[PDB]
């Protein structure tokens, strides 16, 4: 009962296998709340996508290991995956044992751990320029949103490089992205600290309050009570001393004129995440009963005040007095389908230099490093003696299938691509990868078009990618048990 | 009706897809299994035509489509055929569309009326005779995909030289060449380098007697005081003893072609019997040769006697010395081959460049010519134009590469031809078989004659329309 | 449920077929209509093919994606979404048979958005603006492009008399036009030329109560009331029902119910309101209390026709008329009840904030009418249209034939896969003018055919006559529409196609 393992996570492969490089091809998912949605992100496929079949379950825990502590490499997880496991019936056909091809795939993970950083051709200045993060995040840009690649190099650059200089402090957690029905992506825009697209219900322009709140006869007589019962609520606010009430309901008539009275700026926030996000930033948290007197719940800021950028009030909530480490990215979209995909490319924007905050290494990508790394390993394989050839021979081949996927998703032949990506690292033209091109199948250096990778990103794509092919390996048989 | 033409179009349409893969220098075979058991493979899409025998009245129409194409012209039969086959597919989509295959069929002959006016008008001569030469350039080509390429110009001009010599008219002033070539055979001389043209038929006969010379330069040769005596019949002991008195050549159980090419070589008739009928005459100076030299030359283990310098010869002989078995064997038919393309471009005199270029350049022009005549024939012609793609976008697959890249850089090359007539532009460019590339076939050498791509085109739209004309089914 | 690879597309191809299908017979003037039943068995006749799309409900999700690409149409243009549907799914038919010769989908894009780019370019190089040519002033061409709308239609006779109220109709706003404040009634007898055109806010007036000779109609500067609530006697909604034990008090009890209408009539001629425009009807009683405190009212009036009447004189819709004051109310220079068509009918003319207007129309059959308002709305949105966005192209399928010969001329050139791309991409663009002759019962055969051939020796304003089965200059014949629109159209259309091209997997979340 091995082989119906290998024949789970092949089929697993196949469905991302095309979805793969800037040429992928979309996916029609179907939310379970009875939404559809169009995209052509991997990890997104199999949040939906329920992969019941628990021997490919192992290379989703391996992906969502490639959520933690790298933003980037998912389709590393699936497809070289899926491609060791391919060729590893190969082996089985003839004979072969599972403890020596997993030996053989230990071995091997250690020799391309060694090989990875004398590809490493450049990397990163450290400068905490505009250009340099830019120049740099056209990576994340491709196979999350083609086309907005000059758009959103800067948009990305513009909310990391006021954390940069915190040296140490970067986090994607700092970054809350935003958007907002629009035209188009040329609209968009980024500031600092926490924008909100809700208007101010209130009149208030600007206060620099750090205490942020989160949140016939007789028929005429309740109904004047209730005016003295909401404004005893506001009063008791006004006891406080809090000037910024951010409102999560709705906000009656009579309210906005005792939030005007006792000069208290009123913001509504409909949504419950955005609500969410100023919990973890200021420490106001959502208070369920109508407005707690409670000094303890609320927040801390140096200033709150309205804004209008792109036509759209829009609040603040900065920090001048502190340090300031939040930024946020606000896009404009008419579709809400495409404009949530735009909003992942930011998040895989973010993520990618989150890892750059440690030692900066790339690598080329295009099917550059993966062939020199091929190249290799091949190397040692052929001279190594035992049975281990076998196993190390084919992880080498097991890399060649991201070419592949890069060649057919573009349209191009997948055998002419490595037969030319073969030919000049034989002449040692390393840092060659495929030139994207429907009708050129030829090839050109990568690191003069500005395509580079995470270096620490790759070593833990390769590496979970094939821990998982022995974690399924390892299992040869599953057996159903009743608790 | 819509569902009996429908049943007409999937018919032929299976009839293409078993010789599609077939056609051109690098298609795919096919096993004939007949009703015995017995497998044949043949790589000839003619030859399976004639063997493929499938019961529909549909496919029959091709079956006698070749037969008459096999006659007249003799070759690319199965072109024909394809040709054909698309059209229907594409005409029964214009009956889906609300369209009378009466339209259909004037708008065909028409769009098959200009096609051979632009055929016309792209036309190309007979030349490289004198004065200029690429038919060396047009042998070259035709060798290039066997080891003989190592020394190009060498055996190269041996094929100019080969076809040159035997230029003979006999009929009108039509002259073309015959069936028969140059006698090409082998040796072991040490060396490819050895092989040497003579302009003179040898007789690979041995000379008889060994007391006689093997060198005569006598102009009277008897062929059944003549000294080169050549009789199939046989000559007996005594009677070859009477010849070494005479001091003649005598040579007996000459096969007949080889007597019949030295009658011709020779300008002399065979002589049956000698007897007229009441007593007996050597028929002298009637059917004897006219000659100057006649030497045998020392050959490995074959001696070929030599004749030289005839009245009228319109023959040759080459040698094809080398080093080892192999090399002299691959030789032998790549330059039998690679000589008869140069040979029917020679001949007849009207010629065009093929290699996919026609059915491309003419997909452009009877596009236009269909947005300039109107009145429910513009989509009858401009699905013509859609059919002809079909046989270079065929050959893309045997030639292993891009279906849709080959055709369309074809095409893209002759469109700027019609913008403006400078030479910038790119004109007469076929592709390239061997390599999947462009090719100018006019440097290259890739031609063909006037006769098949004109009469292809008028044949497979003809038995289209008969096949569209078929309007009803009636089974008893 | 999932499926990829080369079938699963044609899954979303043939799905794409059926709603071009649906609505492919609504495309043009004289285009087929459609009949959709709800659960209540509500009939609707129409040829719009954003309400067919909106009534379907097509649960498939390639289905889906059509209809959120027309939504956008009404906002980058405002209609012509039948267009954009079955323009969407004509790419994905031509594409079809390449696709299963082993041809990869994306290679497709590349194609589109080369075509699509490049018509953009085209549309641009051929639009004229037409402002003043031959110095013809725009009152009067305006009216000639109306007339072209209401030709072939049920007031082809007398349309020379009508274009002169299309666009008056259209002069009376301000700069930024807008259907949507034009508004269009109908009255009951006249002829076609006893038409005419109100430049106020006027309703249907059902009002059929009492009180005739009374309630003097004329005011210099009254005060539009928009209230909402019934003023009758024994009102349903005001009443009232108390159970006392004394004789004398039974009587209270009818005054205190005669003071609901009474105290509420009594704020009214405290604020002043001269003209009560209501949507709930008003009693007998109540109107001869207008009649008496010399005052106008009318009630039974849609709500359409109150939210006209809210923007034209400056006012606001209330409830009550507790609040009723002059905040709320509206003014107005002349105001008279007239007797067209025999029916009663009132109107406001010379407000302020006068963005609005009415259409009277007339007519010896309610059926005629009908068809000549949306003849009518035709013949505005044409004059429209040449107000807002002076460069106009060649309408009726002119345009889309000129396209189809630059993109097939330029794929010529062109090496490499985009040929058959682009060239099928050019393919697809003749089905428009394809179409509305078969939507006009014209035979696309000899029309399309005759139609690229003139095409070829140069015509480039030539298209489809709706009227004569025939051939002829549509930029001559004022037939226009916009360049901003047919380029908005055509990218929808791209994005749509490449958008269902670039899906090659459908997945589905069991739950
Ligand atoms: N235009 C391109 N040129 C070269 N390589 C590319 C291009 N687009 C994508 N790639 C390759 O595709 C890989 C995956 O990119 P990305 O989508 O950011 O990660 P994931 O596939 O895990 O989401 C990268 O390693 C990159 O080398």
């Amino acid at each position: 009962a091995v082989y119906r393992n290998i024949q789970a996570c092949k089929e697993l492969a196949q469905t991302t296998r095309t979805a793969y490089g800037p040429n992928g091809m979309n996916k029609m998912v179907i939310n379970h709340l009875e939404k559809l949605f169009v995209t052509n992100d991997a990890a997104t496929i199999l949040r939906e996508l329920e992969v019941q079949h628990p021997a490919a379950k192992m290379i989703v825990m391996a992906s969502h290991m490639q959520e933690q502590e790298v933003g980037d490499g998912t389709n590393f997880v699936l497809v070289f995956a899926g491609a060791l496991l391919e060729l590893a019936e190969e082996l089985l056909r003839i004979g072969l044992s599972v403890s020596e091809v997993i030996e053989g795939y230990e071995i091997a993970c250690r020799k391309a751990h060694e090989i990875l950083p004398n590809l490493v051709c450049c990397s990163a200045k450290n400068l905490r320029d505009i250009d340099e993060v830019s120049s740099l995040l056209r990576t994340s840009i491709m196979s999350k949103q083609y086309g907005n690649e000059v758009f959103l190099a800067k948009l990305i650059a513009q909310a990391c490089v006021s954390i940069f200089p915190d040296s140490g402090h970067f986090n994607v957690d700092n970054i809350r992205v935003c958007k907002i029905l629009g035209s188009g992506i040329s609209s968009s825009s980024v500031l600092h600290g926490m924008v909100f697209k809700k208007e101010t219900e209130g009149d208030v322009t600007s206060v620099k309050d750090a205490k942020i709140a989160v949140y016939a006869e007789e028929l005429m007589n309740f109904s004047k009570g209730e005016e003295n019962l909401m404004d005893a609520q506001v009063k008791a606010i006004a006891d406080t001393g809090a000037n910024v009430v951010v409102t999560g309901g709705k906000v009656a008539d009579m309210a906005l004129h005792y939030a005007n009275k006792y000069n208290i700026m009123l913001v509504r926030l409909n949504s419950k995440w955005d609500l969410r996000r100023l919990c973890k930033t200021v420490g106001a948290t959502a208070l369920p009963r109508l407005t707690p007197p409670v000094l303890e719940e609320m927040g801390h800021c140096d200033s709150v005040y309205l804004s209008e950028v792109g036509d759209t009030q829009v609040v603040v909530f900065k920090h001048e007095k502190e340090d300031g480490a939040i930024s946020t990215i606000v896009l404009r979209g008419s579709t809400d389908n495409l404009m949530d995909d735009i909003e992942r490319a930011v998040d895989d924007g973010v993520n990618t230099f989150k890892v750059l905050t440690r030692d900066k290494r790339l690598v080329p990508g295009g099917g550059a490093t993966e062939i020199e790394l091929a190249k290799q390993i091949t190397s040692y394989g052929e001279t190594c003696p035992g049975l281990e050839q076998y196993a190390i021979k084919k992880f080498a081949e097991a890399f060649e299938a991201i070419p592949r996927a890069l060649a057919e998703n573009s349209g191009v032949k997948a055998n002419e691509v490595i037969s030319k990506l073969y030919a000049v690292h034989q002449e040692g033209n390393k840092n060659v990868g495929l030139d994207i091109e429907a009708e050129v199948p030829a090839v050109k250096d990568m690191l003069e078009a500005g395509i580079l990778d995470t270096y620490l990103g790759k070593y833990w794509a390769i590496k979970l990618a094939t821990n998982a092919a022995v974690t399924v390996l390892r299992v040869d048989q599953i057996i159903m048990a009743k608790p | 009706g819509e569902t009996i033409r429908s049943q007409n179009v999937m018919a032929a349409a299976s009839i293409a897809n078993i010789v599609k893969s077939s056609l051109g220098p690098v298609g795919l075979d096919k096993m004939l299994v007949d009703d015995i058991g017995d497998v044949t493979i043949t790589n000839d899409g003619a030859t399976i035509l004639k063997l493929l025998e499938v019961e529909h009245p549909a496919a029959k129409v091709l079956c006698e489509l070749a037969d008459l194409q096999d006659k007249e012209v003799g070759d690319g039969t199965t072109s024909v055929v394809i040709i054909a086959a698309e059209l229907l597919k594409n005409a029964d989509e214009l009956v889906k569309q609300k369209i009378h295959p009466t339209s259909v069929i004037s708008g065909y002959r028409l769009a098959c009326k200009e096609a051979v006016r632009y055929i016309n008008e792209n036309l190309i001569v007979n030349t490289d005779e004198l004065g200029r030469d690429c038919l060396i350039n047009a042998a070259k080509t035709s060798m290039s995909s066997k080891i003989i390429g190592i020394n190009g110009d060498f055996f190269a001009n041996m094929v100019v030289d080969a076809v040159l010599a035997i230029k003979y008219t006999d009929i009108r002033g039509q002259p073309r060449y015959p069936v028969n070539s140059v006698n090409i055979l082998k040796a072991h001389g040490r060396s490819q380098m050895e092989s040497m043209l003579i302009s003179g038929y040898a007789l690979n006969c041995v000379v008889g007697s060994q007391g006689m010379p093997k060198r005569i330069v006598n102009a009277k040769i008897a062929c059944l005081g003549a000294n080169v005596i050549l009789t199939t019949g046989g000559i007996d002991d005594m009677c070859l003893k009477y010849f070494v008195e005479a001091g003649a050549m005598a040579v007996r159980r000459v096969l007949k072609r080889d007597l019949k090419r030295i009658a011709k070589a020779s300008g002399a008739t065979i002589l049956s019997t000698l007897a007229n009928l009441e007593g007996e005459e050597t028929f002298e100076a009637a059917m004897l040769g006219q000659a100057e030299e006649v030497v045998q030359e020392r050959i490995c283990d074959d001696e070929l006697i030599l004749i030289k310098n005839t009245k009228a010869r319109t023959s040759a002989s080459i040698i094809l010395r080398g080093a080892n078995d192999f090399m002299c064997d691959e030789m032998e038919r790549s330059l039998h081959d690679a000589l008869c393309v140069v040979k029917r471009v020679l001949e007849s005199k009207s010629v065009v460049p093929g290699g996919g270029a026609v059915e491309a350049a003419l997909s452009i022009y009877l596009e236009n010519y269909a947005t300039s005549m109107g009145s429910r024939e513009q989509l009858a012609i401009a699905e013509f134009a859609r059919s002809l793609l079909v046989i270079p976008n065929t050959l893309a697959v045997n030639a292993a590469q891009d279906s849709t890249d080959l055709v369309a850089k074809l095409r893209a090359f002759h469109n700027e031809a019609q913008v403006n007539p400078e030479r910038k532009n790119l004109k007469w460019i076929g592709l390239d078989l061997s390599n999947g590339k462009p090719r100018d076939n006019k440097q290259a050498g890739v031609f063909e004659p006037t006769i098949v791509k004109v009469k292809s085109l008028k044949f497979a739209t003809e038995a289209a329309i008969t096949i569209l004309r078929i309007d009803d089914l009636i089974k008893l | 449920d999932s499926s990829q690879g080369i079938p699963q597309l044609v899954s979303n191809i043939s799905a794409c077929q059926v709603i071009a299908e649906a609505v492919r017979t609504t495309l043009g003037p004289r285009g087929m209509d459609k009949l959709i039943v709800d659960g209540r068995g509500k009939a609707t006749i129409s040829n719009d093919g954003a309400t067919i799309l909106k009534l379907l409900d097509v649960v498939h999700p390639a289905a889906k994606t059509l209809v959120d690409i027309a939504k956008s149409q009404d906002a980058e243009v405002g209609d012509g979404t039948t267009s954009v549907t079955l323009l969407a799914a004509e790419f994905l038919k031509q594409v079809k048979p390449y696709v299963e010769e082993g041809l990869h989908p994306q290679i497709i894009i590349r194609a589109f958005r080369t075509a699509t780019q490049l018509a953009v370019n085209k549309i641009k190089e051929i639009a004229v603006t037409v402002k003043k040519a031959d110095k013809v002033e725009q009152r009067k061409l305006l009216e000639k492009c109306a007339m072209t709308a209401l030709s072939s239609k049920l007031i082809s006779q007398q349309k020379a008399f009508f274009a002169k109220m299309v666009v008056d109709a259209v002069m009376m706003l301000d700069d930024l036009l807008q259907l949507k404040m034009i508004g269009i009634k109908k009255v009951q007898g006249g002829a076609l030329e006893d038409s005419q055109l109100v430049a106020g806010v006027a309703f249907k007036k059902t009002f059929s109560y009492a009180g005739f000779e009374m309630q003097p109609k004329k005011y210099h500067n009254p005060k539009i009331a928009l209230l909402n609530v019934e003023l009758e006697l024994k009102a349903e909604k005001d009443n009232a029902e108390i159970r006392v034990h004394t004789v004398e008090d039974y009587q209270a009890i009818v005054d205190a119910e005669w003071n609901i209408l009474y105290d509420k009539l009594e704020k009214i001629h405290h604020s002043g309101a001269k003209v009560v425009s209501s949507k709930l009807p008003i009693g007998d009683v109540a109107t001869q209390y207008f009649a008496d405190r010399d005052m106008f009212c009318a009630g039974r009036v849609p709500e359409e026709d109150l939210k006209r009447t809210m923007m034209a004189c400056g006012g606001s819709i209330q409830t009550s008329v507790n609040a009723l004051s002059a905040d709320v109310l509206g003014r107005c220079q002349v105001f008279e009840e007239t007797q067209i068509g025999g029916e009663r009918y009132n109107f406001f003319t010379g407000c302020p904030k006068a963005k609005t207007c009415t259409f009277i129309l007339r007519g010896g059959a309610e059926q005629f009418m009908e068809e000549t308002e949306r003849s009518l709305h035709d013949a505005i949105m044409i004059v429209r249209r040449a107000i807002k966005n002076d460069s106009v192209v060649a309408g009726g399928g002119a345009i889309e034939m000129e396209l189809s010969k630059y993109l097939r001329d330029y794929s010529r050139t062109i090496p490499g896969k985009q040929q058959l791309l682009i060239g099928a991409y050019a393919k697809a663009l003749e089905i428009i003018p394809r179409q509305l002759c078969d939507n006009a019962g014209f035979d696309a055969t000899n029309i399309l055919n005759k139609l690229r051939a003139r095409h070829a020796q140069g015509g480039t304003w030539y298209g489809v006559d709706i009227n004569n089965e025939d051939i002829a200059d549509n930029f001559e014949a004022f037939v226009w529409e916009p360049a901003m629109v047919r380029i908005n159209a055509l990218t929808a259309a791209s994005e749509a196609a490449c958008l269902i091209v670039s899906v090659d997997e459908t997945i589905k979340n069991p739950r």
